[PDB]
């Protein structure tokens, strides 16, 4: 197979072993207590958590003392240093002296800043909360608040891939350092996903068909689709319906749950991913 | 638990050295 190499980063059970649309694929112990907690290797490009309709609460901090929980959001609340909310140039000035991180990628350091903030007494604990990097103000976001999901007939909250969320990252405590090499990002304009079958890339053979208005329509519901590890018997380990395969003229996603082998040159489609960002393509079919 | 509920904290030890306390307010 020469498509190998390439596509390694949409084997999404390798490059990214936990869930997307809820990462919980790790457990980790505070003070004797266990708790599960996101450990997804690639950032989730767009992803975001809707509470109770809201689209502008998530990265609020979280409810200070005698608050009610409904009356924040999920990011942790003020400290002194004030390390959360922190730029991406404040987090590369308060890590100055250490050269395994000052020079880190914006999102890998944004992963290793919110993985410094140990809650336990003990040393050796664990638990790295996990993080939001936006990239329109350059700020990384530390989550005091790792669940993801709410939902059923308060705080009521979904994961979701909305146009307001676009420019957030979700980030675990296990991102990799060279997630611009190895995790998808951008979506593959002019090509679908196929599978390697005796010389030729041949398509998906069975597809879920789910209609949508436009590329950003395919992602989201992708995500939705996606690997989940809401409920080691809820874990995904990343299997799930993580790709999809948009045809802009027939405005179907066909989404599919067996990784992807090799790509088709095919101008009616564009190759998406549950991780990939909503809206940039690459036009450079290789 | 099963759906991520965290642990309750009011200050955090850094792991990278020098260590130091960050507490919440």
């Amino acid at each position: 197979n020469p498509w190998t190499e390439y596509m390694a980063k949409y084997d999404i059970e390798e490059v990214h072993g936990s869930g997307i649309r809820v990462d919980l694929g790790e457990d980790a112990e505070v003070a004797g207590t266990q708790y599960r907690l996101p450990s997804g290797k690639c950032p989730v490009f767009g992803k975001g958590i809707i509470i109770e309709n809201s689209k502008t609460t998530f990265l609020k901090p979280v409810a200070t003392g005698n608050q009610d929980l409904k009356d924040g959001g999920f990011a942790f609340p003020p400290t002194e240093p004030l390390i959360s909310p922190m730029t991406l140039n404040g987090m590369r000035d308060f890590y100055k002296n250490n050269e395994y991180v000052k020079n880190l990628d914006e999102l890998t350091l944004c992963s290793r800043h919110a993985g410094n903030m140990n809650p336990d007494k003990d040393e050796n604990s664990n638990y790295k909360y996990p993080a939001v990097y936006d990239d329109k103000d350059k700020k990384c976001h530390i989550l005091y608040i790792a669940a993801q999901e709410n939902n059923g007939p308060m705080f009521c909250f979904r994961p979701a891939k909305d146009k307001s969320f676009q420019n957030y990252v979700y980030l675990s405590k296990n991102v990799v350092d060279n997630w611009e090499k190895v995790c998808p990002r951008k979506n593959l304009e002019n090509a679908k996903f196929g599978l390697w079958v005796d010389g030729n890339c041949e398509d998906i053979p069975h597809v879920n068909e789910f209609s949508a208005n436009d590329l950003f329509e395919c992602n989201k519901l992708v995500f939705e689709l996606s690997a989940s590890d809401q409920p080691d018997r809820y874990k995904s380990h990343g299997k799930g319906y993580n790709w999809g395969n948009y045809n802009r003229k027939t405005h179907k996603c066909e989404i599919f749950n067996v990784k992807p082998t090799c790509l088709i040159n095919d101008k009616s489609y564009i190759a998406t991913t549950a991780l990939s960002h909503p809206i940039e393509v690459e036009n450079n079919f290789p | 638990k099963d759906i991520g509920a965290g642990p309750v904290a009011s200050c955090f030890t850094t792991r990278m050295s020098p260590p130091q306390q960050i507490c919440l307010n």
